This record gives C-alpha cells, structure tokens and sequence, in this order.
RNA sequence: ACCAAAGCUAGCUCAACAUACUAAACAAAUACAAAAAUACACCAAAAUAAAAUAAAACAUUCACCUAACAUUAAAGUAUAGGAGAUAGAAAUUUUUAUCCUGACGCUAUAGAGAUAGUACCGUAAGGGAAAGAUGAAAGAAUAAAAUAAAAGUAAAAAAAAGCAAA
RNA sequence: ACGAGCUACCCAUGAGCAGUUUAAAAGAACCAACUCAUCUAUGUGGCAAAAUAGUGAGAAGACUUGUAGGUAGAGGUGAAAA
RNA sequence: CUCGCACACGCUUACAUCAGUAACUAAUAAUAUACUGAUAAUUAACAACCAAUAAACCAAAACAACACUAAAACGUUUAUUAA
C-alpha cells in the first residue's frame, strides 16, 4: 500500500492535486485567468544605509558584557514616563484625564502599527 | 548547537559527537549502567586547574594539576600521574610516539590540598559575611582561591587584535538607546522618512 | 398516561440507597391507561350570560372539552378557585343588596 | 482562547485574519469547538494513562535512590 | 452519501434541458425499484401542462396560439408541441391531428350553448358537448392536467348535472370534477404506440429497461383472472 | 493504581472548582438539591410497612421510581412529566410466556395556551396530564409557577417560569401600557411567587447556560499596565508629599 | 577447534500517601485531499443492552457484566424462583486522628506489547515483534583474562548379523 | 466499528473499434486491435495462492474501457450461479 | 529476436557524477539502473488553481449536402457589477 508516515506535498498527487509550499500569496486571479499581483501585498524590505555605520558583526574579545537585565514593563515605565510625572505633579498641572500627551495610547485602532492586533510581521 | 544522547550512554572521556565516541559506541548500542554517587553542584569542589594528591593506585602520595572533571561519571583527571602507555601513530608497516596517556580518577580518590602546607585536606563549602562562597579548608582552617583555568577556545582577552570584522569597545559598550514609547518600526520610519499615511481596514479575528 | 408495574420485586435499600436494579426490574405489566377511565367533569364558574348554560355567577358543571375550548378561551368563564369563588360571592351579596 | 475540540483536549485556538465575520465563514463554521458525550471515556482513559506514566516513573525514581545508597554506605 | 435531484430548474423554458437518470435507486442510494437503468442519454423538455395560463392577468380572456412544430419527445410516449402566443411559447401535448401552422384556441368560459369542440382547443368542462371525446383531463381547477396524457388515449365525457361534469377514463373508471375544470379535446398524439414491436432485446435496454431477475417465483393466489367489478364514481368536489 | 478521589464525586469536585464556584450560591444550592418528581407512570404506595398476605408478617416496603425517557422534542413543548417508558411485557400477561420488548408513549396534543402575565398565546405541544394539572391548579400561568423543575421536566418550561418571574418581578409596564389597573390587578393575583432580581434571572437557566452568563459578567479588557503604574506612582508621590 | 555459553543492568509489577486529575512543546501551518495565511453562513441528532453460558436440551429464568456507599453482624435469613438451576435483601448493629511503606514480586523466552505501539503485516478498522552484555581506562584493538561444558560438525567415513543393549 | 481502489449493479464524465462483403452502424458475415476463456498439452512449493503454448467465441454493440461517486452484512447487488 | 517513444494514474530519488565492493542486493560471476559513501539535480511557454446575476435562444453528432431512431455531452451575444 502507500505511505502513511511520509509529508502530504504536491509531488505525491495527481495533477489536480497543487498545494503551496507555505509562500504568502501575492495578489488574485485577473479578468481573463491571469493572475494580477498586489502591489501592497508584496513585502517591501526596509534596508538602512550601512555605509558609515561603525559597527562590525563581532565584538572585541576583552569587552566586557553585563549582568542580565531583561527589560520590563515597569522600568520602561520608569524610563519613560515617571520624570515627566513627578515633574508635572511637582508643578501641578498633572491632569489623570488626559494621558495621550505622555505616549498612552487608549485605542490601538488609530495609529499604522498596532500592538495587541499585530499589524506588522515583523 | 548541541547534541542528543540516549538515557543509556556510557562517559569515556570523548566528546560525544567526536569520531572515536562513535566508533567506541555506534548508535545502536545500550551497555550496563555504572553506579554514580550523586554529588549535586553545590557538593562538587573539585574543579579543573587547581592541584591535588593522589591517595590510592601505583602513585601513591603524588601530587598533580586537574586537566578535566567529568561530573557524569564523577571523573577527574591529572595530567601525567595515573599513566598507561599508548601508541598513537599505527600504520601498516611502521609504528611509534608511544605517548602516556592518564586514566581518569574518582572524588574519593583525588582530594585536594591547599597550597600553604601542601597536605591533603577536606573541603568544605562555607558563606562568607562578604557573600562570596568560597571553599574553606577543615583540617587548617583555610581558604582556597577558584583555580583560575584557561577555556578550551584558546585565546586570552590579555593579548587580542581586533580583525577587519571585530568592534571596538568603546563603541560595542556604547550607549546610544533612548527608552521611548515608539516600536523599532515606527522609529525606523521616522528616521528614513517613510510617509504612509492610509490606515488599514477591520480585520476579524476568529 | 400509561401506568405499568413490576413484575418482579425489588430488593429494599432504607439507608437511602439507589435500589440496585436488574434487567429483570424493566419487565412492566400495564394495570391501567387512564386515557380509558370516564373523564371527571370539569366545574366553572360563569362570567357571561350564555344561551345553553346559564346567566353570569353560577357554578355550573360542563365536560372538560368544551370547558378547555369553549368557555375558557373566549373569557365567558373561569375556574372554581376559592379566590375566584370570593368576588363572585361579594358580587352576589352586593347584587342582592343593591 | 482556550478551546475544547472534539477530542476532549484543551488547546490554545489562535485566531486567524478573515475579512468578514466569525458567523458568516464558509470554513469556519464547520469547525467543532466542543468534545460530544462519548469522548469522556477516552479522556479519562487518558487521564488514568498519565496516572500509570507518573506513578511508576516515580516508583522508578524510588528504587534508583534506594539502590544508590544501598551501593554508597557513606551515612 | 446522498444525492440531490436534477430538477432543480425554477424557470420554465422552451430549450430541452438535461436530466440524470436514476435506474430505481433513491435519494440514499438503495434500489426502490427494479429494472431501471442503462438507457440512452435524454433531455428533458418542460412541458406546461396548465393549457389555460394567459400571459398577463391585464387579458385574462381566452386566447389564441399557433402551433409552430410537432416533435418527438422522449420521456413520454406522446409527441409534443410547440405553441406560440404574445411573447411566450410552450410545448403542450399534441392532439392526433396536430400539424405546423394550426391554430389553438384557450378558453375559461361556460355559456348556456355548447361550443363546437375542435380538437386542438381547450374548454372547461362545462362548455363541451355531452359525448366528447377529451384528453388532459384536470382534476381541480387551476391545478393541471395529471389525468390523461398517454399516446391514443383518450376520455369521453359521459353527463353534466349541478354543475359538475362526470368523465370515463381510458381504465374504464367514472370520475367526477367541478365543470370549471379545463380538458383538452380529442385524442392524443401517436395513436399507434400500442402497435410498436421491440425487434430484439437490445431495443428495450436503449429504453433503458433492464432484463428481469432469473430467479423462479412459483405463484400465489394473486394470479388469476380476477373478475372484479368496477369501482365506483372517484369523486373530486368537495360536498358541505 | 487507584484514583484518590471516586469517579461518582468527580462531577461534583468540577461543580467545586473553576469558574462553577463564582455561580450564585442560590443557583448552586438549586442545583445540588435533587427533589424526587412525583409519580407519574407509576402508583406510589401509602404506608412504609404493609403486612405479607401470605406471610401474615408486617415487612417495609418502598417505592422505585420506574426510569422515564424524556426525547428531546418534549423539551420544546409541556408533557405533564410523563414520556417514554422503555421496559419489557409477558405476551398474554402470563410470566411463562415470551419476553418482549415495550416502548409506551403518551398521546401528544397541539393546544394553544395563554399567559396572562406575558399577554400571549403559545402554541405547544400537550398532553391530558398537562391539561388536567393546568385545571387543577386554576391558570396555566398557577401551573407554571406552582409546578418545580423536578414536576415540569421540561426547558421551555423552565423559560416560560423565567420569563413570568422577571415580568412579575420588574413589575414590567409592557403587560398593558393603556390599561395600568388591569396590569396591576394582573400583577396583584401572582404575589405569592415574587422573586428578588437576585434569584429570579437564575431559575431556568442550564449549568451551560449558567456557565456562559457568569463568563459574560465576568469578562472584562485587560486594564493596560500604564494605569496601574501611574496609580503607583501617584500614591508614592502623594506619600512622600504628606510625609513631609 | 568452529558454532557457541555466563554475567547485571535497563526497566517493569503489586499496594500506601498525595497534591486533588487529559504531562512538556505549542514561532508559523493544522478538520481544502490535516499541517495549504486571506470571503456573505447554515448548525446540529437522541430511542432498553444482546448473546456466547448455566438449567447436563430449551422456550420463563441465568450472580459480575463499565449505573457508588465502605466495614463487623443480622445472613446466605425473610423472600423471589419452568418454586428447577439459581437469585437474595431490609429493619437493627460495629468501625479513633498522622508518620511508622515498602516487597518470603521478575531479572532480557521473566517483568508492561514496549529499546515501541516503532519496523513490519492489512484499503481500512486493526494486529504487532525480536533485538544489551569486556573493561577503573578502548584519549589501554602490535587489546588482556575466564567455559572451551547443549544440539550440529571436525579432529577421526565404513567391514557379514539385525529396537543396537545387556 | 471498517470495508464497492477487487468484484455485482447503477450515477456522472471521457475514450476506442483498422481493413473486406453489403441500398446498412443489420443486437448481419470474414477477420485485426480489444474483450472473453471451448478443448488439449505442460505446470502442480509452478512464471503464476489459477499461469504458458497451441487452438477457440465475440469483435458498431444487451460492446470493451479510464477517472470519480453511490448502494454494507438481521444487509448490499444479482440476464438465480444461493 | 523484435511491445518502442511520450502523456495520465501510481512509487517517491530507487535518477546523474565520482569512488568502493572482503561482506551485504542481483537467486552465480564479470560490474553496477537495482548494494555502500560523498556531491549535485527536475528552471515554463506544457499542466493544476484560473466570474457571477437576468434575457434572446425547439431544430444532433456520423467529411454532414440531408436524414434514421435509441432523440443525442460539446455556445455565443446583449445589459449590471468583474481590486
Ligand atoms: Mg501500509
Ligand atoms: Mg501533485
Ligand atoms: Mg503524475
Ligand atoms: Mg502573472
Ligand atoms: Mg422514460
Ligand atoms: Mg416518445
Ligand atoms: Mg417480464
Ligand atoms: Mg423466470
Ligand atoms: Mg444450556
Ligand atoms: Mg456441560
Ligand atoms: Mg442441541
Ligand atoms: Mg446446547
Ligand atoms: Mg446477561
Ligand atoms: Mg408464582
Ligand atoms: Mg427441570
Ligand atoms: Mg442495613
Ligand atoms: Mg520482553
Ligand atoms: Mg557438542
Ligand atoms: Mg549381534
Ligand atoms: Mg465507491
Ligand atoms: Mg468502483
Ligand atoms: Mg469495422
Ligand atoms: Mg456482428
Ligand atoms: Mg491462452
Ligand atoms: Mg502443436
Ligand atoms: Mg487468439
Ligand atoms: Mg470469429
Ligand atoms: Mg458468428
Ligand atoms: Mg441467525
Ligand atoms: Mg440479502
Ligand atoms: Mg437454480
Ligand atoms: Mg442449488
Ligand atoms: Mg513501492
Ligand atoms: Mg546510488
Ligand atoms: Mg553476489
């Protein structure tokens, strides 16, 4: 008989069998049977300039590395918010109402990339 | 990257993936399983580096460096004390360097002696009021420093050039991160200037 | 409604106990369908002055058929509940009365 | 979400990006999100199997401690 | 598994449509009845049995068609025909003496004198002579022509009383309808179908009618000439 | 091995732990509770001890209920409590005879019954039990109130008790929003059952249903840990403020 | 002298306690023809256990037979039974908290089927194995010691006559 | 519970039949491909758990055949051979 | 002596280069498409996925002129929307 503990792939089918290989598609079937590829949908990679960048893909053997220290919400809070409020409570014009001014977002839907629907791959 | 053993394995002192490993033990093989005295890592105080003294086999009373410890078979082993002799240059008509190799040694029979007096003493672990834990003698009543040991790399960070593909230290400890409230993607977009300005529609999720 | 019966006995259990059944306990004898017995005869108070049974106020005795079709549905009369039976007679003693 | 297929397991469901909503998916809407009266027997005989694995994994574990120290008189 | 049925056509049309047999096998797959199977490829052409449907309620007078082929048809025994009026054509069930280019004329009304019954025409049953000879016959008004329809059969109007017309049909069998209901008058088409003789056993399995089962059955009481009486009046009109 | 715990009480330990132990204490003590129905297809005995007549000896004597199979059709509709009695019978009524197989079903009836408290008409599926208790106790809506879960074994009749006692409780103004006399004079006749809120949006619900309703009122977003860091930071602030 | 033989371990079994019970992995893909990112729906279903057997046959009956109330007694008693085989209570009584838990269980034809539900056998449901042995060190194989003890052979074919022996 | 990928019969969708004699595509005739399997001889732990060689019957039809679907055992299907 | 080339269905690397074959596969050797190891490979134009909603439409394929019966799969156009 057949296999059973072999991979399902399209070459162990007939011809009507054509299944992916796990790519993302790129756009639709057209009007005549073409197909017409999306622009938008074909990943654009966003490559930096890397011709006076100063760093190399190794470090130096002597540098010395650090104590683990894995970033937490709390001290990316005390990083970047705790100043700007201790200074405004200092200075009383604190306002609990209104957060947007200190980088709290209250709706993800607004802004292009979004954090809990994860609107980016990557 | 690491490999996989199988719970029935047997310790030679070769590496695992090495050729000689392998051809000792072929994949398809399960000896008789050796009793191990469990000895936890808080327990374990012989380290590699540091000297020690040889109580039973034919060099009785000779003192040695530990080369390698072993912690799944409980092994140590000296360089050049507990020796047999090998050939390791075998050919078809030729034959020669026959080099000491040195057997391995078990914890009750290597312990280790402080450098003050140079006699065998028992270790045992103590807390220091600095909060170092440090290995402190019983029959002196002294302290013996880690025994420093060179990596199995082969480079010293004392004497290190950098290559065409190494950074600096000063720019590898450089720091240039500023803990703000904006993802990598929104910050590199702003950076390279990247203006999108239509939104995405509602997407379900389900 | 169908009534059935054992034919066989089912041993006692008084601490409270499930009784332990058997496959034998599921053999039933049919002692009596009520749907075969002579209907009882349903009471009703009247609330409207009909042509067959009578005037409004009166305790009168009709088959359940017409009781559950006829005088019900429409409102021309309610149940002998001793609430209902009440008004009626405050109605009367105030009709005599007045 | 934490689901329950038919097969009595609970698993971690993640969901995925449609265009249109959960009650009008072709595909979706076949999908069985709850286990039917006869996958009990099965969950517990899973559950019983697991029991086996732990108990004489532990009695394993027993009887190799207790042949080491029968081995190493250090007391 | 079960299978859906291929008459799944909401809209009426003149062009034949195609049609998948089942030899004798029933939505869930079993055979139901034998004999059933094998047989040529078929389209099925919509045959508007309702003869008195005027195109618009605007006119809902009777009307006159014209009779534009007689065709053979292969899911009944009868020719069919094609009838044009207005906008609209329909395939009827032909008479014995249809031709092209005849006239039809359908009608829905009842007078105190009988019309004179061409064969192509259709009347209500109240408008026909007491001895007329009809064919799709309809058993309550405006519901269609399920009576006679086979190839040379025929009906023959026996007595019209309380207004309610009585007919004979081919079994010999009295039936009783409203004298509203519309029939066709004459025979039907393909008089000598009786007559045809299957040359060989081949031309029954192109009919699609598979041989009969080889196992012997010794018979029951049942076979015999029964010489039963003929059942009464099949009466349609609904007594208060 | 064995289990520590019997698999009888492994229903109930599942009812202790979870999300079941969040249900309303009242809802989980209506549940727990197991009344007896009252007979139906069967003739209940008076007396505990009857005397042997051919023992002459007095001996205890109970009563088992004779298993009832309730098809899922009758859940749509009101059937007096009885359904399908599923048993055996001896041909001829002799013990020596076959053993056959018996299915007894009650005579189902399409009536259309009304509500006074819901001013509506339902048109369910009966029998003459539920007619002859309907008579009895004077009023479908009587009836519906009167009879408990154990008597009425039936869903929509759990939801019709439901629906009366909310009505009955909120003391709704849609019974008859032009007639306020006729609705209290509706409303004043049915104060024997009236439910606190509490309770009365509890009775008729499933332990699916329950289950689904407490996760409703329970589910709630993820507050963004921002609020709760910047409430921190303000309490700190406002000590070190007060503690100077 | 070949073939061969012997290890003592992997692990299993039965109970007690027990948190209170579908382990870990779940980045992406997974009930399209599973592991195939992406389109206007349809979803759900219940209806008694039967028989092999015993009654030396077999028709009424036939303990347990995947539904909790445990233990000491009442008691194999009252009862139910082709009054046969057999089935069988109840009223009423007894039961003092925890550790003291390991083994007059097996040692690779045993103990789980398990090195594994894997190879292999079937279209599928499903069935289902056998296989390990040196040494402190093989980073001691111009490698060292114990048995050379089963059947089968060789060392070493046979010389009238006979249940092969006495 | 699992089985109509073999086979029995249907449902869709396709495909084959060259030459000769006949106003013929006539369930006509000769005979190929093709489909069956009359008789004989080998084979009988075989090439083969049903084959080889020769010889045979049909070969425009009630024909052969590919793909896919359906009918499931107290049953299916059957030009009845249980 | 002559069952060859390709496609469909099916198997999944058994295909190609180099090297080795004491032994394992070929029912024996030689060596190798059938064993062993290493390294490579099948590149789309052919094939698969590749519009709906209403209306006009009875008129067979068999060189199809025109017919027989067993009545026969196979299509365009118009209008509205087709990223
Ligand atoms: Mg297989
Ligand atoms: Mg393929
Ligand atoms: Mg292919
Ligand atoms: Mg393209
Ligand atoms: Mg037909
Ligand atoms: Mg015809
Ligand atoms: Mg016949
Ligand atoms: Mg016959
Ligand atoms: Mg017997
Ligand atoms: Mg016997
Ligand atoms: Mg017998
Ligand atoms: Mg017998
Ligand atoms: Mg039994
Ligand atoms: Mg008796
Ligand atoms: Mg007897
Ligand atoms: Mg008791
Ligand atoms: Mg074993
Ligand atoms: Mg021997
Ligand atoms: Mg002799
Ligand atoms: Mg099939
Ligand atoms: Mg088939
Ligand atoms: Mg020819
Ligand atoms: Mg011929
Ligand atoms: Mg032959
Ligand atoms: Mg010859
Ligand atoms: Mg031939
Ligand atoms: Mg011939
Ligand atoms: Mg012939
Ligand atoms: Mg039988
Ligand atoms: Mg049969
Ligand atoms: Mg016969
Ligand atoms: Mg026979
Ligand atoms: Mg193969
Ligand atoms: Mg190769
Ligand atoms: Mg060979």
């Amino acid at each position: 008989g057949a296999d059973r503990m072999s991979k399902w792939t399209s070459k162990r089918g007939p011809r009507t069998f054509c299944k992916g290989r796990g790519a993302k598609g790129t756009g639709f079937h057209g009007r005549d049977g073409k197909f017409v590829q999306i622009k938008e949908m074909i990943p654009e990679l966003v490559v930096p300039e890397l011709a006076g960048f100063k760093l190399k893909p190794y470090v130096n053997y002597r540098a010395p590395e650090g104590t683990d220290t894995p970033l937490t919400a709390k001290q990316l809070f005390l990083e970047t918010a705790a100043p700007a409020i201790e200074k405004d409570f200092k200075a009383g014009t604190f306002d609990p109402e209104h957060l947007e001014k200190y980088g709290f977002e209250p709706t993800q839907e607004g802004k292009l990339f979004q954090l809990y629907p994860k609107n980016f791959p990557r | 990257s690491k490999v996989t053993l199988p719970p029935n394995y047997r310790y030679g002192m070769s590496r695992p993936g090495s050729l000689s490993d392998k051809r000792k033990n072929p994949p398809g093989t399960r000896r008789r399983r050796v009793p191990v005295e469990p000895i936890s890592d808080e327990d374990w105080h012989l380290f590699c580096g540091d000297k020690v003294e040889i109580l039973e086999g034919k060099d009785a009373g000779k003192q040695g460096k530990v080369v390698q410890v072993i912690r799944q078979r409980n092994w140590v082993v000296v360089e050049g004390l507990n020796t047999h002799y090998r050939y390791v240059g075998k050919t078809v008509d030729y034959r020669g360097t026959m080099i000491p190799s040195e057997a391995p040694l078990l914890h009750n029979q290597v312990k280790l002696v402080d450098p003050t007096d140079r006699k065998p003493t028992d270790v045992e672990w103590r807390f220091t009021e600095a909060g170092e834990r440090v290995r402190v003698s019983t029959r002196s009543g002294r302290i013996i420093p880690k025994p420093e040991f060179p990596r199995a790399d082969g480079i010293v960070p004392e004497t290190w050039i950098d290559g065409p593909k190494d950074t600096s230290v000063e720019d590898a400890l450089e720091k240039t991160y500023v803990p703000r409230l904006k993802t990598l993607e929104e910050e590199v977009m702003e950076a390279m200037g990247i203006q999108e300005t239509r939104r995405h529609k509602k997407v379900y999720w389900y | 409604t169908v009534i059935v019966e054992r034919w066989w006995k089912v041993p006692l259990a008084g601490e409270g106990r499930k009784p332990r059944l058997h496959r034998r306990h599921r053999v039933y004898k049919l002692v009596e369908d009520t749907k075969h017995r002579p209907k009882d005869n349903l009471e009703l108070v009247l609330t409207q002055s009909v042509e067959e049974l009578g005037v409004r106020g009166d305790l009168v005795s009709v088959k359940k058929s017409v009781g559950r079709n006829r005088l019900l549905p429409q409102g021309l009369a309610v149940y002998a509940s001793p609430e209902n039976k009440k008004l009626f007679e405050e109605e009367k003693l105030l009709r005599q009365e007045g | 979400a934490w689901r329950r297929d038919i097969f009595g397991r609970i698993i971690w469901h993640k969901f995925k990006q449609w265009p249109i909503p959960w009650y009008l998916n072709k595909k979706y809407n076949r999908k069985r999100f709850f286990a039917m009266p006869y996958v009990e027997r099965f969950v517990r005989m899973r559950i019983e199997k697991q029991a086996r694995i732990k108990a004489r994994k532990r009695s394993l574990e027993r009887k190799k401690e207790k042949f080491l120290q029968e081995k190493f008189p250090h007391l | 598994a079960t299978s859906v049925s291929w008459k799944s056509r909401t809209k009426y049309t003149v062009m034949p449509v195609k049609m998948r047999k089942s030899g004798g096998r029933n939505h869930t797959g079993q055979i139901q009845v034998h004999g059933i199977g094998g047989g040529h490829k078929q389209r099925y052409r919509m045959i508007d049995f309702l003869r008195f449907r005027p195109e618009h309620e605007s006119k809902p007078g009777p009307f006159e068609e014209k009779v534009i082929a007689v065709r053979y048809d292969p899911c009944r025994s009868a020719d069919i025909a094609l009838v044009a009026g207005g906008n609209r054509k329909r395939w009827i069930i032909a008479t014995e003496n249809m031709k092209a280019g005849d006239t039809v004329l359908n009608s829905d009304h009842i007078g105190r004198m009988a019309v004179a019954a061409r064969e192509g025409d259709a009347h209500p049953l109240g408008a026909l002579p007491v001895g007329t000879l009809i064919n799709n016959v309809e058993s309550e008004p405006g519901r269609g022509a399920q009576y006679i329809r086979a190839a040379g059969t025929c009906g023959v109007l026996l007595r019209k009383v309380n207004g309610t017309a009585i007919i004979q049909l081919p079994s010999k069998r009295q039936m009783q309808v409203l004298e509203t209901c519309i029939a066709t008058v004459g025979r039907v088409s393909n008089v000598d179908h009786n007559k045809r003789v299957i040359g060989k056993a081949g031309r029954n399995r192109w009919l699609g009618k598979r041989p009969n089962s080889g196992l012997w059955q010794r018979k029951g009481g049942w076979a015999g000439r029964k010489i039963r009486p003929l059942p009464p009046m099949k009466s349609y009109v609904k007594l208060p | 091995p064995l289990h520590k715990v019997p698999v009888g009480l492994w229903k109930q330990l599942r009812l202790w732990e979870g999300i079941y132990s969040r249900l309303p204490r009242h809802y989980l003590r209506s549940l727990e509770e197991a009344r007896t129905p009252t007979p139906v297809h069967y003739r209940p005995h008076g007396a505990k001890f009857k005397i042997n007549p051919k023992n002459w000896q007095r001996e205890r004597v109970e009563d088992v209920p004779i298993p009832v199979h309730y098809p899922p059709e009758s859940q749509l509709g009101l059937w007096g409590g009885e359904g399908w009695v599923l048993g055996h019978r001896y041909v001829n009524n002799d013990k020596l005879s076959k053993r056959v197989r018996k299915v007894w079903k009650p005579q189902l009836f399409q009536r259309e019954l009304y509500s006074e408290i819901l001013d509506k008409r339902f048109t369910v599926t009966v029998t003459m039990r539920t007619l002859d208790l309907i008579d009895q106790a004077c009023g479908f809506d009587f009836y519906i109130l009167k009879t408990p879960k154990e008597d009425l074994c039936s869903k929509f009749g759990m939801d019709l008790k439901r629906g009366m006692l909310l009505r009955l409780a909120r003391q709704d103004p849609q019974l008859h929003p032009d007639d306020p006399a006729r609705r209290a004079a509706i409303y004043d006749r049915y104060k024997a059952f009236v439910i606190p809120e509490a309770e009365a949006e509890w009775v008729g619900l499933t332990l699916d249903e329950a289950v689904e309703k407490q996760r409703l009122l329970e589910e709630k977003d993820p507050i963004p840990l921002f609020k709760i860091f910047v409430e921190e930071l303000l309490g700190q602030l406002q000590q070190q403020a007060l503690s100077e």
